């Protein structure tokens, strides 16, 4: 089947810059809308970014709009979320999921409250 | 084969009133024909005519011709 | 002494015989091939889906029985001795049984498509087979007085006129003219006129071609049968003594009967092109077997999708937004991301349902004809059923299935949710 694997983490104080690398294992993810969501220890889930099959669609959160940067790449079937200017609020276990909501036609436009199905084990970003 | 479009060679439109018994030389039953039974009477003038078979004067003319048509008998 | 002398046809027959033999071979060549491909297309690796398919095969079977007699008749023309008195009648039997059956099913095509469009009366496959039996029985019992009288007299197989009354060939032509032409042409004309007058104002995206297809059926029927029946009319007028007829006129009328007869035999070669091979579905199917800025018209609005845990149930709903009257079947298709489109549930308006092997026993498809709605109850859902479900609709006569929905997402798994804000 399709299973996701994220391999971006580390321990950096506020101001650092990490790269969240999410690779697809089993299916080339040219066809799914993949997005990032985090969950700090003791808090509820929350999404931070989202990218789709269509070239123009993109989504970011209110508290991270501009600080992060997501981008798709067919090389090794891996999307990337470049975390720049980290804050203590970003201290959370990030997960890489595939959004299966709001498919208007042909492509999965990224959607609010999108159900995720194939997500990895998670990465720890300590800030 | 649809009707009336079959391959018949002889068709009679009207029958003769009467043929004198001394003018006919031969009668041939229709080898092939479309309409009802029709007898072809050949006169001494070598001209063909249609004749109805169910007639009193045609029946005896078929007995006179057939008897005299038998070659050397 | 002079009166009407026998009118000879020896030269007319000698000039017409090669044309008849040629056309017989042409009709036998294309008629057998064209009608085999019809049966092959609707049976080979595929079940009969609609009532139209039943009548198409039965129409091709009647044409087959007709064209398979032509090589027997060709041996008859080349030498009259070849046919005895007992095969002729039997061989003549196959001509009228197949001829009347061909006209019976042609009439049934219009009727079946008449009651479906205007009266919304749909026939399941099971019922179409039953009517085909009735028509075959009706075609035999109505042909009895047409071939049982043909015997071999004076080495020519001919209608035995001596054992019948003089009124018989007149009645036989009148019955054949109105029974085989007037009545069939009146039914298929009235039916296709009523149908064309409804489709032309509907919102179907093939209303144009539907009318053109139905007009061709009527036009081809006329341009192939009318010359024969119009020659019988002037021939019946001749027998009826209403008009005069010289010898020359009977010779022209004889040749016309022979020529127009061979013309009417070509109509059974065109039946595959008039009903079956005019629809795109049969065109695409034959290929896969022969081995080589605004919205438009009616759009299918879908609703009823969503997310549910494994073992739940969902109800997909699909309906036509516009007013279209030529849809005879609808179904559901799905496409998982990165996989091909597969059929999961198809139902016709007649009632015959068709499910996939993996799905049968879990999903239940239902429809509503008055609303042109189709519902799919998806019970006992599995994680493997996660795909985008598309709705499809098929159209009659034109045999098009280019009515698709936008596609709804159905995900069955132990998913995770993350509200983005
Ligand atoms: C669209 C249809 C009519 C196609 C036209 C076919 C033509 C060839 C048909 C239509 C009417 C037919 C004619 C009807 C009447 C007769 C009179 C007869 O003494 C000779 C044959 C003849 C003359 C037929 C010949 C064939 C004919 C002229
Ligand atoms: C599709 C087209 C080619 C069909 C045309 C029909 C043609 C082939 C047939 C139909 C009726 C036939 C005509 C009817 C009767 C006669 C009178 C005869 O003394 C000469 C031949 C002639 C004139 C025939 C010639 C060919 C004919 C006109
Ligand atoms: C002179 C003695 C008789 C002469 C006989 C000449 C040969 C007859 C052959 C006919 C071809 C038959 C073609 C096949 C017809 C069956 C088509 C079919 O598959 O059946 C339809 C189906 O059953 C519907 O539901
Ligand atoms: C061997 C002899 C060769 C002779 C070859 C003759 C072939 C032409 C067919 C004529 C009758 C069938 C006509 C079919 C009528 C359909 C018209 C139709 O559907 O219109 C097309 C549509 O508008 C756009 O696709
Ligand atoms: C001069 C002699 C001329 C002879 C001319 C013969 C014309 C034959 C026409 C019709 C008879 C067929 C009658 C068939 C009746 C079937 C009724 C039936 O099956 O009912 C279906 C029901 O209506 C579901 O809609
Ligand atoms: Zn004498």
């Amino acid at each position: 089947q399709l299973q996701l694997v994220e391999s971006g983490g580390g321990l950096v104080q506020p101001g650092g810059s990490l790269r969240l690398s999410c690779a697809a294992s089993g299916y080339s993810l040219e066809y799914y809308a993949i997005g990032w969501f985090r969950q700090a220890p003791g808090k509820e889930r929350e999404g931070v970014s989202c990218i789709s099959t269509s070239v123009g669609s993109t989504k970011y959160a209110d508290s991270v709009k501009g600080r992060f940067t997501i981008s798709r790449d067919n090389a090794k079937n891996t999307v990337y979320l470049q975390m720049n200017s980290l804050k203590p609020e970003d201290t959370a276990v990030y997960y890489c999921g595939a959004d299966l909501s709001t498919f208007y036609g042909g492509n999965y436009y990224c959607g609010d409250r999108g159900i995720y199905d194939y997500y990895g084990q998670g990465t720890q970003v300590t800030v | 084969l649809l009707p009336h479009a079959n391959y018949c060679a002889i068709t009679c439109s009207k029958m003769t009133s009467k043929i004198p018994v001394a003018l006919l030389i031969h009668y041939q039953q229709n080898q092939a024909s479309c309409g009802k039974r029709a007898i072809i009477l050949e006169t001494r003038q070598h001209r063909l005519f249609c004749a109805d078979p169910k007639e009193q004067w045609v029946k005896d003319a078929m007995q006179h011709l057939d008897r005299q048509a038998a070659a050397l008998t | 002494d002079e009166d009407a002398t026998p009118c000879v046809f020896t030269d007319v027959l000698n000039q017409s015989k090669p044309v008849t033999l040629f056309l017989y071979g042409v009709v036998f060549l294309f008629g057998s091939i064209g009608n085999f491909l019809v049966i092959f297309t609707i049976t080979w690796r595929r079940r009969i889906q609609c009532s139209g398919d039943v009548y198409f095969i039965n129409l091709a079977a009647a044409d087959l029985l007709f064209v398979c007699t032509l090589p027997l008749w060709m041996q008859y023309l080349l030498d009259h001795n070849s046919l005895a008195s007992v095969p002729c009648t039997l061989l003549t039997a196959c001509f009228y049984v197949a001829m009347f059956a061909s006209l019976c099913f042609i009439t049934e095509i219009a009727l079946d498509r008449y009651y479906a469009i205007v009266y919304m009366r749909y026939r399941p496959v099971k019922q179409a087979c039953l009517f085909s039996i009735f028509w075959w029985i009706f075609a035999v019992i109505i042909a009895i007085p047409h071939f049982m009288v043909v015997t071999k007299k004076d080495n020519q197989c001919m209608t035995d006129y001596d054992y019948l009354e003089v009124s018989y060939p007149i009645i036989l032509n009148v019955e054949l003219m109105l029974g085989a032409f007037v009545i069939p042409l009146s039914v298929i004309s009235y039916c296709y006129y009523r149908i064309s007058r409804i489709v032309a104002v509907s919102q179907s995206r093939h209303k144009g071609r539907i009318v053109r297809v139905l007009i061709a059926v009527v036009l081809v029927f006329i341009i192939f049968w009318l010359p024969y029946h119009l020659t019988l009319f002037v021939d019946t007028l001749k027998l009826l003594k209403w008009i005069s007829s010289s010898c020359e006129f009977e010779r022209s009328l004889k040749r016309a009967l022979i020529l127009t007869e061979s013309l009417a035999f070509c109509h059974c070669c065109l039946n595959p092109l008039l009903y079956v091979f005019v629809g795109t579905k049969f065109r695409q199917e034959l290929h896969c077997l022969l081995a080589e800025p605004r919205g438009s018209q009616v759009q299918l609005v879908e609703s009823g999708g969503g997310l549910v845990r494994p073992g739940g149930s969902l109800r997909l709903s699909c309906a036509a937004s516009g007013s279209i009257f030529t849809i005879y079947a609808m179904g559901w298709y799905r496409q998982a991301p990165g996989k091909q489109r597969e059929l999961v549930a198809r139902i016709t308006f007649g009632g015959d349902t068709n499910y996939a092997d993996s799905v049968k026993g879990r999903f239940t498809i239902s429809r509503d004809n008055a609303k042109n709605a189709v519902y799919l109850q998806m019970n006992s859902l599995k994680p493997e059923d996660t795909a985008v479900y598309y709705c499809n609709a098929e159209e009659t006569i034109v045999e098009e299935a280019d009515y698709w929905g936008q596609g709804t997402q159905v995900t069955v798994s132990s998913r995770a949710l993350e509200v983005l804000f």
